């Protein structure tokens, strides 16, 4: 979170907070009513966020569900999905957060080492989660999909 | 004259509580007169009347299904015919005092439990019970406690008005009936037909005898062991609950005591003995740094007194003044706080915590090698080196007979 | 003993009637004047033991006889016990003014009293006037107009609570005349 | 790290008091063997490799350590030791000069038998090497000199026992 | 940022000691060990201990625990002592 | 400039951490970054790193490439820990000796 | 009566001490629920005949083999007074609702009860199913208000409590 | 000379080295939990409760833990005629489930030593998952039930090991039942006709 990372900032410099760093705790606690309201659009949205995130990746990439893709059968594209849910839950986690810190340490840090170790092309789940972007964005107002977005793009930036 | 009168003397004229009952335990917990008034409502003659089934009976359970003697005696008090020195006479010569503290008891257990019901206190001396046997043997029970009551005790200590308590008073008469005072009257819970165990002996709880301990210590001068003087024990009833740091409460006894652990602990509480000697006998003038120039400091700073406020003006700015006692001497709200932060700060009192820190864990250790053969041990330390030897040979300590076979 | 409450029920015992509207109009006013009653038994004890030696005191300037050799404060043990007893009475009016009955003050000390000073060889009517004394300190500090202490309240009426008490001090002065 | 002057003014200070007449006497005591322990260091720093070739082949030379499965047998194995030994018999120098073996277990004992334990060096010929190396630094620098050098070369063995 | 961007082998970077630490990790165990140096017998240089107790981070712990053993080092005893077991978030 | 470090030099003048750990830890500093990290290029940020870490300049190309490319993807604080857990480091200096 | 404020000065008149602030802190209490338990004090007055005797006959259907020749409600008599017995308990609810305290009801309701109903066969029982029966026929926003529906069945079950 | 002397060297020292043995930072010695138990010879059928149940590796953790290990006098103890209700359905091999939860009870995260238990009553949940409440009055500690007996153990990764004198039941356990029979219904007339119908429950018909 930006409270966390703030504090071991100044951690590590052997001083307190500045007020830039203390104005800004300030500013993101009041932010925190309209962080939780974002948070609870996506969190009753996932079964049309996922399956019409799916939706798009298929048509954008039939070769990972065609036969030799690694998301083929009815086996595998039911965990092709659970993964889009597992990234779709880690950005409720980064609206509320205020940073992409829980993404970072959860579906981010070493994420290509197990995607190339799964035999999976780790640039198709990169456009999974593109997909996911716009259904999101498009269940907010501009104010708010330029939040909701904003954390799927540094996702999308990682993962590739 | 800290105490002007003790409380055998009775209350003179000008206080409502004696002097050594202000300042002792007698305030703290529920141990305290609940003195009858004039004319009362039944339900203060029930609270004096609950009061007394507590004292003269000890905590037993009386079976308010029965109360079979009870309600003559009750019926006599209600109306305010009998005293309540009356009413404390009258059940202690009933069958339901009798069953209980003289049918199975000892002339040692009988007399040391009229001292806890009737009077306050336990029994000090020897002579004190010998004249109480001795005067039970030629004229019955029924003259004993009419004897008994009857003294220039209980008409001072409590008068014809007060049930009795618990004489927390302050002067002890030898320094050992305090100590068989909290042994006889056993903390909150125990009552005597637990404490001198007429439950277990008793053929399904009833017609047991009721025998007693402490009988080594009213014939030969020796006190009451620690345990139960500080455990089972009406000091932690009317407990002040306090920050004490010696904890008086002793703690439960350790399973798997050690040697090793022990031996170490002995010569710690040695160290920390022989550093105090040392260190006490520099106190409070070599420790302190300050003390060889307050003759000068004192005398150098005695210059342009200020008796209004508003001077040392110092070229023209304002600099004022204080002029209090305190900061005339230049001191601080740090200076006087000084004084309650001196356990962590102290050096002779930084001995003497950890000294009885130590000596309390020490005798709850030693004391816990009471159990020697079948014992199963372990081993929480790491089984290091550091080992005694088991040299018991011959001679090395040797207390002096000097009349070996003197004849 | 009894209360404010508890004695209109052994009222009503006495006619078996339920404790109704009509009887409960004047416990609801009992209630109302709670909080004067808690501030006018806190004005007394508050300068409770200056009451008594204001009194004790002041009733040795009054009647120096009490101090002359043979009197009854002539000893330290006597003037000690006579401040002794001005205090046990001003506690038990702020038990009777607290209760609002005086069925505390008249079965725990004032029973047995009159009888008690007899035997004791106490004068009962310079004990009128140290009570007396406090009877007109007991009105000054409730209605606050003590001429050296003014204790903070909220504004308002007390010659009700002022009165009460005066008819609780002259209990007193009845029993023991 | 201390000498006989720095351990005097620790004590001296430690109870915030002046250097009275038993501090200063214990420093009389050791300025007058400055004299000696200058002359007992400089010929200890001439014959450094001549005293730890004479302990070694007096004490541990031919023994089993050396022969193959003891220890020193290999070359680098060996090498260690020399280098070894030279530490105290160049640390228990520094110990005469100071008068205060302090900094024999600042910077040599702490740590070294339960290093000697890991390495599984043996110390009971370790110890041995020191006596020897003890006994031969006495011929050298005399007799009260060795009194002062082997005072420290045991504070040594002592405390790698 | 972190060790594990994607690198392994053929990539451009030389493979190298990979930690599973996080952004900024605060994590740090509390070793010990022995570590012979086996090179100051042609290098002549001063004598060091070789017994040491610190305090390594989660972030270099396994290039160090790999290193140990590298120079014939014995590690005998680690901990973690700052840091959770099992934490999602809150390593950083 | 009166700078501090009160926790590293706690931290080693105990024997919390070594010298090694307290050279680490200044090195991945923001004091240090902002001498020796900002004004420079990831080029001259190399050798600088050499001079002060290991008390050398650099030897070949292929000890550039490899220690560039490090202080390429992880920085100030993946270059220094690639210094300090190098052998050369323990080689000359384990734990003790600055 | 054990009220609040006999119960505070009767403490303080043991220790010897004047009524300090923590006695009168707990008469400031006896003015806050005072709103809520005489709200049951006049409700339970103005419908006192209608609640005993809906109780009275809750008594005789759980146990019906009281009204058996030799039991104790065999006649129309012992009926009568049967009625009265709980006209009495439910008079000095409402004489401890005024009070505050448990007074009445331990003076003239629970004291030496244990023994009178022992000795003329009465079963104790039969009292306090006809209490509990009031107990859970309370609505708590019908009969009376929330908390004066918490101050009325606390003071009953105090009574089926000694009782039983 | 002051007792309570220090560490260090140079000008400032009171002739101690540092550390008090010229170490600053001391290797530990302690075992982890499970054989600071094991050489313990009292926890013997803890240690072994733990390894069959799996358990123990939650316990090997380096987590600051709390274990409140009962000596076997204590499982000795189990044989209550009440608490045997309660506990006998475990000593069943397929009841593994509940094992697991009733052991979890007694460890608690952090390093509360009793000496951090001066008159103080805090309470915490296992790492079962509910409350448990650690009190320590007058020089005794209470964990739920527990009565401790031997004070703390100092362990591997800052852990303590306190000898409790009972076995430690979480609060919403219920004994598992035993193995019964799966028993059904002999007719279906029987059920019809216990069936109240519509035409019933409105009263229309008895
Ligand atoms: C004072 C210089 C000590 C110290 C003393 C305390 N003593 C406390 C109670 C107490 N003291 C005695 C001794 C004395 N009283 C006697 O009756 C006789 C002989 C007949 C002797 C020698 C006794 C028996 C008791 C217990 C009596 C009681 O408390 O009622 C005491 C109070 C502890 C408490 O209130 O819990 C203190 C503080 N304390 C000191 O630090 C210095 C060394
Ligand atoms: C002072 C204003 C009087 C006065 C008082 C004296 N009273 C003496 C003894 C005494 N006083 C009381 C009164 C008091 N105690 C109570 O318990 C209660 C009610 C609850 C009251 C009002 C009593 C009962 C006693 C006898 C018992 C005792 O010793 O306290 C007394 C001592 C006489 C003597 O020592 O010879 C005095 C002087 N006497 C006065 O002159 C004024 C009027
Ligand atoms: C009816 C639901 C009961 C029942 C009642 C009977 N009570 C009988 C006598 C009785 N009850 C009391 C207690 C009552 N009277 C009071 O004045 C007060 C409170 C102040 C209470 C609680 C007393 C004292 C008595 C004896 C005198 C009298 O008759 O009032 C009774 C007569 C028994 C007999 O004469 O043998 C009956 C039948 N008995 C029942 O069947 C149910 C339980
Ligand atoms: C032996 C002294 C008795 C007796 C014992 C038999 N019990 C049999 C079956 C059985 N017993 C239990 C209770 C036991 N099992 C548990 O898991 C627990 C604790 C939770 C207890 C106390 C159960 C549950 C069962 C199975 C029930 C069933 O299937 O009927 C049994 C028959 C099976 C066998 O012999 O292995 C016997 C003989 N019966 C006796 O007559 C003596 C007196
Ligand atoms: C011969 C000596 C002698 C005395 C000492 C006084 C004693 C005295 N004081 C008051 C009258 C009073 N006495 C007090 C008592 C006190 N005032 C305080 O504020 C303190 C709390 C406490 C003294 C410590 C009070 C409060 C009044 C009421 C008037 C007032 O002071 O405001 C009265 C009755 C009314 C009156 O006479 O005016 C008397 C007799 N009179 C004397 O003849
Ligand atoms: C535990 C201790 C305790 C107390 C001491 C009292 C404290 C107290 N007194 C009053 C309140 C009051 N007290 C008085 C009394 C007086 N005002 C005067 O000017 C007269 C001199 C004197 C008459 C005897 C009056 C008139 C009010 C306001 C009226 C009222 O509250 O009913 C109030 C209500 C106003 C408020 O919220 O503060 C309170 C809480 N209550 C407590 O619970
Ligand atoms: C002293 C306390 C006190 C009370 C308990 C009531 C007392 C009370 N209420 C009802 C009477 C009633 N009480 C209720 C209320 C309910 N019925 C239910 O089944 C629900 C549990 C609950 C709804 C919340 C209803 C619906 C009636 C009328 C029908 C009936 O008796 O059940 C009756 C029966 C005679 C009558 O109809 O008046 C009595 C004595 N008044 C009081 O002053
Ligand atoms: C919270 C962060 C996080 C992620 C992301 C995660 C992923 C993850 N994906 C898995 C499998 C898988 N993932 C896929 C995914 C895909 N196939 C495609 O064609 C698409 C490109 C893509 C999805 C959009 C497939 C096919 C498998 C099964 C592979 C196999 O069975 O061999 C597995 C192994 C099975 C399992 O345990 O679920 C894990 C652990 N775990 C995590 O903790
Ligand atoms: C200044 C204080 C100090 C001391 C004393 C010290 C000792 C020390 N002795 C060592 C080894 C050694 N020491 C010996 C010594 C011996 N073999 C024998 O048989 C004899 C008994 C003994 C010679 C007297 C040997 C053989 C090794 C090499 C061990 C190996 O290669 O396994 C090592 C391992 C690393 C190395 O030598 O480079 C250290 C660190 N370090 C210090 O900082
Ligand atoms: C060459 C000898 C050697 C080994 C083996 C070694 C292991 C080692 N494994 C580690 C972590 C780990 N190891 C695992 C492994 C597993 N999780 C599971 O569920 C499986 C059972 C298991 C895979 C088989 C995980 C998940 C971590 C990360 C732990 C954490 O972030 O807390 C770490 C911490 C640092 C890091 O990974 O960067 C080290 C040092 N180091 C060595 O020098
Ligand atoms: C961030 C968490 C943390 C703490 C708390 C910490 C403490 C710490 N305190 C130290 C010393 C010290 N600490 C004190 C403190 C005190 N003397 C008293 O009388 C008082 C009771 C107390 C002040 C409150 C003193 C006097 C020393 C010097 C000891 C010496 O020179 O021997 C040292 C030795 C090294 C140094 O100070 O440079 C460390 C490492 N380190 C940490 O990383």
């Amino acid at each position: 979170s930006i409270v966390t990372k703030s504090i071991v900032n100044a951690d590590a410099e052997a001083r307190y907070l500045s007020p830039g760093e203390l104005d800004r705790i300030k500013s993101f606690v009041l932010s925190g009513q309209r962080r939780l309201r974002i948070a609870q659009t996506l969190t009753e949205n996932r079964e049309r966020i996922v399956k019409q995130g799916g939706q798009q990746l298929f048509q954008r990439r039939p070769d990972v569900v065609s036969p030799g893709g690694n998301a083929y059968g009815e086996e595998m594209t039911a965990t092709c999905l659970r993964d889009l849910d597992y990234y779709l839950r880690l950005v409720t986690y980064g609206i509320i957060a205020g940073d992409v810190t829980p993404i970072e340490e959860i579906g981010l840090v070493g994420v290509k080492e197990m995607y190339s170790a799964l035999g999976t092309p780790i640039s198709g789940v990169a456009e999974g989660i593109r997909c996911m972007k716009d259904v999101a964005c498009s269940l907010l107002s501009g104010e708010d999909a330029a939040e909701v977005g904003f954390y799927f793009d540094y996702t999308l930036a990682a993962m590739q | 004259k800290v105490v002007d009168r003790l409380d055998s003397q009775p209350s003179a004229a000008f206080e409502q509580t004696k002097q050594v009952y202000t300042f002792s335990r007698y305030i703290l917990g529920p141990h305290r007169a609940v003195v009858a008034p004039v004319a009362m409502d039944p339900s203060e003659k029930e609270v004096v009347l609950r009061a007394v089934y507590r004292q003269v009976f000890g905590n037993a359970y009386i079976m308010e299904e029965e109360r079979a003697e009870l309600r003559v005696m009750e019926s006599q008090f209600l109306l305010g015919e009998l005293s309540v020195k009356e009413l404390v006479r009258a059940l202690a010569k009933s069958s339901t005092y009798k069953v209980r503290f003289f049918e199975g008891a000892v002339q040692y257990r009988f007399i040391e439990l009229c001292f806890k019901h009737l009077l306050g206190r336990a029994p000090d001396n020897h002579e004190e019970i010998a004249v109480h046997m001795r005067k039970y043997q030629q004229e019955g029970y029924d003259a004993e406690i009419d004897s008994y009551l009857d003294a220039g005790e209980y008409d001072n200590v409590f008068g014809d008005d007060t049930v009795p308590f618990l004489r927390f008073r302050g002067v002890y008469t030898p320094c050992d009936s305090f100590n068989r005072q909290c042994a006889l009257q056993g903390g909150w819970a125990n009552s005597d037909k637990a404490m001198g165990g007429a439950a277990l002996s008793g053929y399904n709880g009833s017609d047991g005898r009721q025998m007693s301990t402490m009988i080594g210590n009213y014939i030969s001068g020796k006190p009451i062991p620690y345990e139960k003087v500080a455990a089972d024990t009406p000091l932690k009833s009317t407990a002040p609950n306090w920050y004490a740091r010696p904890n008086p409460a002793l703690a439960p006894q350790p399973a798997y005591v050690s040697a090793k652990e022990i031996a170490e602990l002995r010569s710690r509480v040695s160290k920390l003995e022989a550093a105090w000697s040392v260190a006490v006998k520099q106190s409070a003038a070599a420790k302190d740094t300050v003390e060889t120039w307050r003759a000068a400091a004192k005398e150098m700073a005695a210059m342009r007194g200020i008796s209004p406020m508003g001077e040392a003006y110092f070229g023209g700015i304002a600099q004022k003044v204080d002029n209090g006692a305190l900061a005339q001497l230049g001191n601080k709200a740090s200076s006087y706080k000084k004084y309650l932060y001196a356990i962590e700060t102290d050096e002779v009192s930084r001995l003497e915590v950890d000294l009885e820190e130590a000596k309390g864990q020490l005798r709850v250790l030693e004391a816990a090698m009471a159990k020697s053969t079948p014992m199963t041990r372990t081993a929480e330390f790491k089984t290091l080196t550091k080992n005694v030897a088991a040299v018991t040979a011959a001679e090395k300590a040797d207390p002096l007979s000097k009349r070996p076979r003197i004849s | 003993m009894l209360d404010a409450f508890s004695r209109v029920v052994v009222n009503s015992d006495a006619k078996a009637a339920y404790v109704g509207g009509s009887d409960l109009q004047a416990l609801k006013s009992f209630i109302a004047d709670g909080n004067k009653r808690l501030d006018a038994v806190n004005s007394i004890v508050s300068n409770a033991s200056c009451m008594v030696s204001d009194a004790v005191s002041g009733m040795i300037c009054e009647n120096p006889g009490l101090i002359s050799p043979g009197g009854n404060c002539y000893t330290n043990r006597r003037m000690a016990a006579c401040l002794r007893d001005g205090e046990i009475i001003l506690r038990y009016v702020s038990y009777a003014l607290l209760a609002g009955d005086a069925s505390v003050l008249e079965d725990r000390c004032l029973n047995g009293l009159k009888e008690t000073y007899i035997a004791l060889g106490v004068p009962t009517n310079s004990s009128i006037r140290a009570v007396s004394i406090m009877k007109a300190q007991a009105v000054a500090f409730i209605t606050n107009t003590a001429t050296e202490r003014k204790m903070s309240f909220a504004a308002g009426d007390c010659t009700s609570l002022a009165s009460e008490v005066a008819s609780y001090f002259d209990r007193v002065g009845a029993a023991i005349s | 790290m201390q000498d006989a002057i720095t351990s005097v003014i620790n004590a001296a200070d430690v109870q915030g008091k002046y250097l009275d007449a038993n501090s200063v006497e214990k420093l009389r005591g050791y300025f007058q063997t400055g004299e000696l322990r200058v002359r007992a260091a400089a010929t200890i720093a001439a014959n450094a490799a001549t005293i730890i070739k004479e302990a070694v082949a007096k004490s541990l030379l031919y023994s089993d350590i050396t022969r193959p499965g003891g220890n020193m047998y290999t070359t680098r194995r060996y090498a260690a030791c020399i280098r070894d030994l030279d530490y105290y018999l160049r640390y228990a120098t520094y110990g005469m000069l100071a008068g205060d073996p302090s900094i024999l277990d600042e910077r040599v004992l702490n740590g070294l038998k339960e290093t000697y334990n890991s390495l599984g060096v043996p110390i009971g010929a370790t110890i041995q090497a020191i006596q020897a190396m003890k006994e031969v630094t006495g011929s050298l620098v005399g007799s009260d000199a060795g009194k002062e050098m082997g005072l420290y070369f045991d504070y040594i063995c002592s405390g790698l026992s | 940022a972190y060790d594990m961007d994607g690198t392994g082998a053929g990539s451009l970077e030389p493979r190298g000691i990979k930690s599973s630490a996080v952004e900024k990790d605060s994590r740090c165990f509390k070793v010990t060990f022995v570590l012979p140096s086996q090179s100051r017998l042609y290098t002549f240089r001063e004598l060091q201990n070789v017994y040491t107790t610190k305090m390594v981070p989660f972030s270099s712990w396994y290039a160090e625990q790999q290193r140990i053993q590298k120079m014939g080092g014995k590690i005998l005893k680690v901990e973690l002592v700052a840091g959770g077991q099992m934490r999602s978030v809150g390593n950083q | 400039y009166g700078f501090s470090f009160s926790v590293l030099e706690s931290q080693v003048k105990n024997g919390q951490i070594s010298i090694k750990e307290f050279v680490r830890s200044l090195g991945k500093s923001s004091v240090y970054q902002k001498q020796f990290y900002q004004p420079y290029v990831n080029s001259r940020v190399v050798e600088l790193a050499f001079r002060h870490f290991l008390g050398r300049n650099l030897s070949s190309l292929a000890e550039f490439q490899k220690f560039f490319a490090i202080l390429s993807k992880k920085g100030l604080t993946g270059l220094v820990d690639s210094l300090i857990n190098s052998r050369e480091y323990s080689d000359y200096f384990n734990e003790e000796t600055v | 009566m054990k009220s609040v404020i006999t119960t505070v000065v009767s403490a303080a008149d043991a220790a010897g001490r004047f009524p300090s602030n923590s006695d009168l802190e707990s008469i400031q209490g006896n003015i806050q629920r005072s709103a809520a338990r005489l709200e049951a004090a006049e409700k339970l007055a103005g419908n006192h005949e209608a609640v005993v005797k809906e109780a009275g006959d809750a008594c005789f259907a759980k146990y019906a083999y009281l009204k058996n020749p030799g039991e104790a409600g065999e006649n129309q008599e012992k009926i009568n007074k049967c009625y009265r017995d709980v006209d009495h308990y439910m008079r000095l609810v409402n004489y401890c609702l005024v009070v505050g305290g448990t007074g009445p009801l331990d003076e003239w309701g629970i004291a030496g009860a244990r023994e009178v109903y022992r000795t003329l066969n009465l079963p104790t029982s039969a009292y306090v199913a006809s209490i509990a029966y009031t107990r859970d026929r309370l609505c708590v926003p019908r009969d009376m208000s929330a908390q004066a529906g918490v101050e009325f069945s606390a003071y009953l079950d105090y009574l089926i409590n000694a009782l039983s | 000379r002051t007792a309570y002397p220090y560490t260090g060297s140079g000008y400032g020292s009171a002739g101690v080295p540092y550390g008090q043995d010229t170490y600053g930072y001391k290797a530990t010695t302690a075992k982890s939990i499970t054989e600071t138990a094991a050489q313990a010879g009292v926890f013997n059928t803890f240690v072994k409760l733990l390894n069959e149940s799996g358990v123990e590796k939650l316990v090997e953790q380096a987590g600051p833990y709390t274990v409140f290990a009962p000596t076997d006098d204590a499982f000795a103890a189990l044989l209550e005629p009440h608490s045997f209700n309660k506990l006998a359905t475990l000593l069943r091999p397929e009841n593994n489930d509940a094992l697991r939860k009733v052991l979890m009870h007694h460890v608690i995260p952090g390093a509360f030593t009793s000496a951090s238990l001066m008159d103080r009553a805090v309470t915490v949940k296992s790492l079962a998952g509910e409350p448990i409440s650690i009190m320590g009055l007058n020089k005794l500690v209470t964990a739920g039930t527990a009565k401790v007996v031997r004070a703390d153990v100092p362990c591997a990764n800052g852990c303590i090991i306190h000898a409790v004198s009972s076995v430690i039941i979480p609060p919403n356990y219920v004994p598992v039942p035993q193995p019964t029979k799966p028993v059904f219904p002999r007719s279906v007339i029987a059920e019809i006709a216990k069936l109240p119908t519509p035409r019933q429950a409105l009263g229309l018909d008895p």
